[PDB]
């Protein structure tokens, strides 16, 4: 959020942090398995959390 | 039926207050929802009182192309032109809590 | 005059399903087979029969008016032919008949 | 809508005669029309539409040629000038449409920028200047006398009789008796030592967002604009920026 | 089939032009050799000139 | 599976996006007038007693 | 025959309309003329209207503006800005220098109308006025000369020779028109969107009613436009 | 400046104005001379274009696009995303299915906007038909279940 | 140097603690109550310089975020309603000025 | 009777007038009111002054406008935008519009002044004004429509459904007065060194006499503001 805004504010660009918080929380959905275990989800794969 | 000769809603389009508009329900877009499922039954309301007034001066003429001047259908039609818009007496019904509403699958 | 009130309103869904299609579905839906790679006569410039744009297959090309033009206007809805076997009926089944 | 009218007033009975009769462009069909428009706002888009502004519903009213006339302060908005551009307009039909473009789309609604909720509806260029004008002090020299400097006024009344009368710059330092808030909040009429444009820019200014006595930029017009939309309503912000552009 | 003004042209006709085959008739045929005799004779006439 | 959740899968087949005035819920309210509400309760009242 | 195409507006409309302020239409008006009309009103209006105002104030135990007088809660300053609202009419006529000497005790509020008592010539038409807040055992004494004026004339043009010694100047509104707005809509006949609609607003202290200053205004541009008739070019 | 000085015109242009509403001289001096102006292609009588129903595509159903097919505007996805931002369902259902490609939705608002009904039930729209074809024809067996 | 205040970045979001002030002791911030610039004047002129306040990156609803959860709705200056789809007013916020 | 310290003008005073410019006086005014009587009647002047003007013409063998006479070195296009430019003044009372036909030969330029012999109910004021330049041998037989309004009305405007064929919808411009220009010099009456002496310049184009379109600018302004009397208020 911070180095997102700061390219924003580093020319006069005012934008609440809800925004870029919105946009980040979209970008972290997803966890990444290392083990198997016994669940149908399989191995280095990408599944919302 | 509305007494539409002293309604106080307003003919052309005003700067309406939110906050006195989605007091009641918390949100506007509900209000939204209500006020013009309102300005529906309102417009067949008015839809079938003009259709009354109208089928007064139903002068029977079989001609066609020529156009006909009746005043009296022409008064009618420009005293019910001149009222304020179904959706806009919907929105002055809402403000004034004469608008009754419920959610059937809340009350259910 | 106004346009005729279809009744037929669309059913409303809220899912929609992919997958993939097996030969006995497509060929279930299918109102005929083309058999040739012609699209329009070259010296009468109308569609040709078992091809691309076959009015036996994909539908008639005239609104209520059938190939051979024995067949006309609303009165004859769903008759196809005695000769030219085309059905009588709005043009606009060419839009949903698949081949 | 004008087919449905002339039905109605028995000029015709069927469709294609009152397509001809429109296509005649007779009196009838603006008198008719003009009606029609009241309570039936049209989405303006201007492309590329990068935010939600970009569309924004206004009330129409007949005018004559073939150009749009849209609102200045809509300009900031749309990210229009008057070069070439051109805009769009889309007609709602249904009921609940038009209640959405009259109360979520309105441009009279759209003040504030929802980036930041600072005020988007500022005035700009000529505005800015003529309320810079107005609001800048003048100070008298003996080469150029400032005529009604350092004149004492009871109220704001006062003030619009001698600049109407002539008798006081517009730019001269004056001391007018007006309503500020004191050091608790409370409105508590006092002399306060201002201009003549000053005056007559709090005139319009709701009472309840004090007296303002700054000379007037753009960061300052902005400011005040989103303090008075904090203690007012919307309508008492858009009469307040209409009269300011003014 | 005819060509229609759209709801945005006014004007004024300033010219109109007519571009056409000659229909090709057996009576045409022996009037255009009779024409085309007379024009060679002319053209030969210019030549020598 | 497509459920049409969304306001891209409602924008493309054609229905009220779940945001703003479509909300699933605004399907099932039942509006009138107050008036003639309490006219036609008052009236099953009076019929019940 | 001057005036055959010409779209003339039908009549002056009063919409509202009460003693201190009214609002008149003027309709339907050619192109270029509301701006036309309603200027010279406004000008005409705005010009120094004769009116009678308070020039002179002369308080008891007050020799200076800046000075505190005993048991009143305001300034002489606030005083003299109360005392600059107080209305005035003429009764009798041919009055037109006037002083006041008046003497107020056990009030708790000074006002316009206690001034009634001791004016001769002329009528306060706001006698709720508060000139001054006093405490209970205060006695006030104060001469004031009432004038006749045109326009707003501040204090340093307003000193008079006949004031009485240790007088205050006041400035004077002697103009009885609080303010004139006009406004230009646009008006529609048939096909024309382009017609003209003045909308004029005039708010006035109350001695003069707005449509007698509309009319007045409008007598005084007549008789000058009368001037430019052909009998009275030379 | 000589030019000026011997054509009795002020010095940079800078001369003293009186308004023609009102006759009163600017407070300030405007520049003022004679420039070159010149009128460019763009006109207004090529720009403007009003649609209320016109031709239509025979492919996808929609308003063709330019003033000599007589088309209408066209509302893009950045317009969508406004509407939505709006929260806008029914203008946005309207722009979607009655005003653009349900065939029959469009006849039947124009009905009942002449006759004064109520607005008819939007149905599915004919583009999103043309995308089923298509995924069929690839060999994709697409279902619409309730 | 201070470019943004804390009064400014605090502005409209909700309390998540009650914040009492460290000197008079006082409940200045209420626990879901949301920061209008009465807050914000108590705030700054009270002692304190971190304030925990509920954000999207935090909120724990089964589908998208809700009102508490976001705060306040800019363009409105009020707290924000249910159907608002703050998310294409987000990336619309984000992507107007990178021109 | 607050109105009659007014200082009332004498009359107009015609300083020089020509039949095409003319300078005035009004004299004695108050302060501020030059500047209102006179910005009144330069509006009118300039706005709302009646003149006669050629609203259609028709040349034999010309269909249309785009055309060229043969022989003529000036398309009809320039034609047209020349003969906007011929003023014309009345000479019979009671005439309200009039069909001109012209028939002009072996002349190597055809001017207004050629119109004056075919003619009747009209003077052209600019008979030196070039309409064409011809051949000695190219015969024009044209016609033109005189007729009289206010303003400018554009070929839209003009053309008659009944109308004979190659008739051409002219624009017009009617307005007399070209140009109206008014100071304001300081005028001392007696001990008073404050009144105002408003100076007016008048060029027409011949068709009215400049006091005559002072008398009636002011006639309109007076029909304009009787309006506002207290019979004409509802
Ligand atoms: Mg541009
Ligand atoms: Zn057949």
């Amino acid at each position: 959020v911070n180095e997102v805004q700061e390219v924003y504010r580093l020319q006069g660009v005012k934008i609440n942090d809800k925004h870029f918080e919105v946009v980040v929380r979209q970008m972290m959905r997803k966890v990444q398995i290392q083990d198997s275990g016994d669940t149908t989800f399989l191995e280095n794969q990408l599944v919302h959390k | 039926m509305q007494d539409l000769k002293n309604t106080k809603a307003p003919v052309s389009t005003a700067t309406l207050n939110r906050n006195e508009f989605d007091s009641k329900t918390g949100n506007i877009y509900e209000a939204i929802s209500i006020a013009s499922k309102r300005a529906v039954q309102i417009n067949s309301d008015i839809k079938k009182e003009l259709l009354e007034k109208l089928e007064e001066f139903a002068t029977y003429s079989d001609s066609l192309e020529e156009v006909f001047e009746n005043k009296e259908q022409i008064e009618v039609s420009k005293f019910y032109e001149k009222l304020p818009k179904p959706h806009a007496l919907a929105v002055q019904e809402w403000l004034e809590d004469k608008i009754y509403y419920r959610n059937t699958e809340k009350d259910a | 005059m106004a346009r005729i009130k279809d009744n037929n309103a669309p059913k409303r869904f809220n899912k929609i399903s992919i997958g993939l299609a097996s030969p006995e579905s497509i060929l279930a839906e299918s109102r005929g087979e083309v058999l040739k790679p012609e699209t329009i006569n070259y010296r009468t410039h109308k569609p040709e029969r078992d091809g691309l744009f076959c009015e036996r297959i994909f539908g008639p090309v005239k609104d209520y008016e059938c190939a051979c033009g024995k067949y006309k206007r609303i009165r004859y809805r769903g008759i196809v032919c005695d000769r030219c076997g085309v059905e009588v009926t709005e043009k606009k089944v060419r839009r949903d008949r698949v081949g | 809508f004008i087919i449905r009218k002339l039905i109605e007033r028995g000029i015709v009975k069927t469709v294609k005669s009152a397509k001809k009769i429109i296509d005649k462009k007779e009196p009838v069909v603006w008198d008719i029309l003009e009606n029609v428009l009241k309570g039936h706002p049209v989405l303006l888009n201007r492309a590329p539409t990068l935010h939600r502004l970009g569309i924004q519903a206004f009330q129409p009213k007949l005018i004559e040629g073939k150009a749009i006339r849209l609102h200045p302060l809509a300009c900031t908005a749309f990210n229009a000038d008057f070069d070439g551009d051109q805009m769009a307009v889309h007609l709602p039909l249904g009921p609940e449409a038009i209640l959405e473009a009259q109360l979520l789309m309105l441009a009279s609604q759209n003040i504030l920028n929802p980036a930041n909720g600072s005020p988007i509806t500022v005035p700009s260029q000529d505005m800015v200047l003529g309320l810079y004008y107005m609001t800048k002090e003048k100070r008298s020299t003996p080469e150029e006398p400032v005529i009604g400097e350092g004149l004492t006024f009871y109220s704001s009344e006062e003030v619009e009789i001698a600049f109407n009368e002539r008798k006081v710059a517009l730019n001269a330092i004056i001391k007018v008796r007006t309503k500020d808030f004191n050091e608790a909040g409370e409105l508590v009429n006092k002399i306060i030592e201002t201009t003549v444009g000053r005056v007559l820019f709090n005139t319009v200014v709701p009472e309840q967002a004090g007296y303002i006595n700054t000379v007037l930029n753009k960061k300052s017009l902005r400011n005040i604009i989103g303090d008075i939309l904090a203690v007012t309503d919307v309508p008492t912000t858009a009469d307040f920026l209409d009269k300011i552009k003014t | 089939a005819s060509l229609k003004a759209s709801p945005s042209l006014r004007g004024v006709v300033i010219d109109k032009k007519l571009f056409s085959r000659s229909i090709k008739d057996k009576r045409k045929r022996s009037e255009d050799k009779e024409a085309i005799s007379r024009l060679e004779m002319d053209y030969e006439v210019k030549f020598q000139q | 599976v497509d459920t049409l959740e969304g306001l891209k899968e409602n924008v493309i087949v054609g229905h009220k996006i779940p945001a703003g005035t479509g909300m699933r819920d605004y399907d099932s309210i039942i509006v009138g007038s107050k008036e003639e509400y309490d006219e036609i309760m008052a009236r099953k009242e009076e019929f019940k007693f | 025959m001057a005036l055959l195409n010409f779209q003339k507006p039908d009549k002056v409309i009063m919409i509202d309309s009460t003693d201190f302020e009214g609002k008149f239409e003027f309709r339907p008006l050619e192109p270029g003329y509301g701006l036309t009309v309603g200027n010279a009103l406004r000008r005409v209006l705005l010009s120094s209207l004769e009116g009678f105002a308070i020039t002179s104030v002369r308080i008891d135990g007050v020799e200076h503006e800046f000075s505190v007088v005993p048991g009143v809660v305001e300034d002489v300053t606030e005083i003299i800005l109360n005392l600059k609202q107080v209305r005035f009419k003429r009764q009798i006529d041919d009055v037109e220098s006037e002083t006041v000497s008046i003497s107020v005790s056990g009030k708790e509020q000074l006002t316009a109308g206690d001034f009634q008592k001791f004016i001769s010539g002329y009528q306060v038409l706001n006698p709720d006025l508060v000139i001054c807040n006093m405490g209970p055992k205060v006695s006030i004494n104060m001469e004031i000369v009432i004038e006749k004026g045109r326009g707003y004339v501040p204090a340093e043009e307003n000193k008079k020779s006949n004031a009485p010694l240790g007088s205050i100047a006041v400035d004077s509104v002697y103009t009885p028109v609080k303010n004139v707005k006009y406004s230009i809509e646009n008006y529609r006949v048939e096909q024309k969107t382009d017609y003209e609609k003045l909308v004029f607003e005039i708010i006035t202290d109350g001695s003069i009613h707005p449509k007698d200053a509309l009319t007045e205004a409008a007598k005084v541009l007549i008789h000058h436009f009368m001037l430019f008739s052909d009998e009275r070019i030379t | 400046n000589e030019l000026t000085d011997k054509a009795g015109v002020p010095r940079f242009g800078h001369t003293y104005l009186y308004d023609g509403g009102t006759g009163q001289r600017f407070d300030q001096a405007a520049t003022v001379g004679v420039i070159y102006m010149l009128k460019l292609g763009h006109m207004v009588d090529d720009k403007m274009h009003a649609r209320s129903i016109g031709p239509y595509s025979l492919i996808t159903q929609q308003p063709l696009g330019g003033k000599a097919q007589f088309g209408g505007q066209r509302f893009g996805e950045m317009e969508v995303w406004a509407l939505e931002a709006y929260g806008a369902s029914a203008t946005l259902r309207e722009i979607l299915t009655v005003k653009s490609d349900d065939v029959i939705g469009r006849a039947k608002t124009y009905e009942s906007i002449v006759k004064g009904e109520t607005m008819p039930e939007p149905g599915l729209p004919e583009s999103f038909n043309v995308l089923m074809h298509e995924l069929k024809g690839l060999g994709l067996d697409i279902r619409l279940e309730e | 140097e201070v470019v943004e205040t804390l009064g400014e970045r605090i502005l409209g979001r909700v309390s998540l603690h009650d914040v009492y002030n460290p000197l008079t002791e006082e409940l200045i911030l209420k626990a879901g109550q949301e920061i209008s610039e009465a807050d914000v004047k108590k705030v700054e002129a009270a002692p304190i310089e971190k304030v925990e306040v509920r954000s999207p990156l935090t909120c724990e609803a089964a589908q998208g975020i809700c009102a508490k959860c976001y705060g306040r709705n800019l363009a409105t200056n009020k707290m924000v309603q249910r159907g608002e789809a703050v998310g294409v007013v987000a990336a619309q916020s984000i992507g107007e000025p990178g021109t």
